[PDB]
């Protein structure tokens, strides 16, 4: 879905 | 084939910062200089790898992908720049083979 999944 | 690329970061739902564009990028090769800004009300940077063919593979597989869930959305391109010239090490630029460089003018 996205490269790094939620934000930090 | 040139190092450089062009990037745009379309639908900023969320801060972006240069140091995660390091992040994301550094899984293709060795980011030598990342330059950020906002022009035409767009997030926009240009990123140096040391290898051409590294600059094609990070297009090939990161164009068009979100970066979070649900934004931050990559549009690369190649630049025509050979190179990057980089005065400042800070939150809108870092040459990351020169150490030395102040944080903003003198």
């Amino acid at each position: 879905v996205s490269l790094l999944g939620a934000p930090p | 084939q040139s190092p450089v690329l062009r990037i745009i970061v379309e639908n900023l739902f969320y801060p972006v910062t240069l140091d995660v564009l390091h992040q994301i990028f550094s899984k293709f090769g060795t980011v030598l200089k990342i330059i950020t800004f906002t022009k035409n009300n767009q997030f926009q940077a240009l990123l140096q790898y040391a290898d051409p063919v590294s600059a094609q593979h990070a297009k090939l597989s990161l164009d068009g992908q979100n970066i979070y869930n649900a934004c931050c959305t990559l549009r690369i391109d190649f630049s025509k720049l050979t190179s990057l010239n980089v005065k400042y090490n800070n939150d809108k630029s870092r040459d990351y083979t020169r150490p030395d460089l102040p944080s903003g003018d003198s």
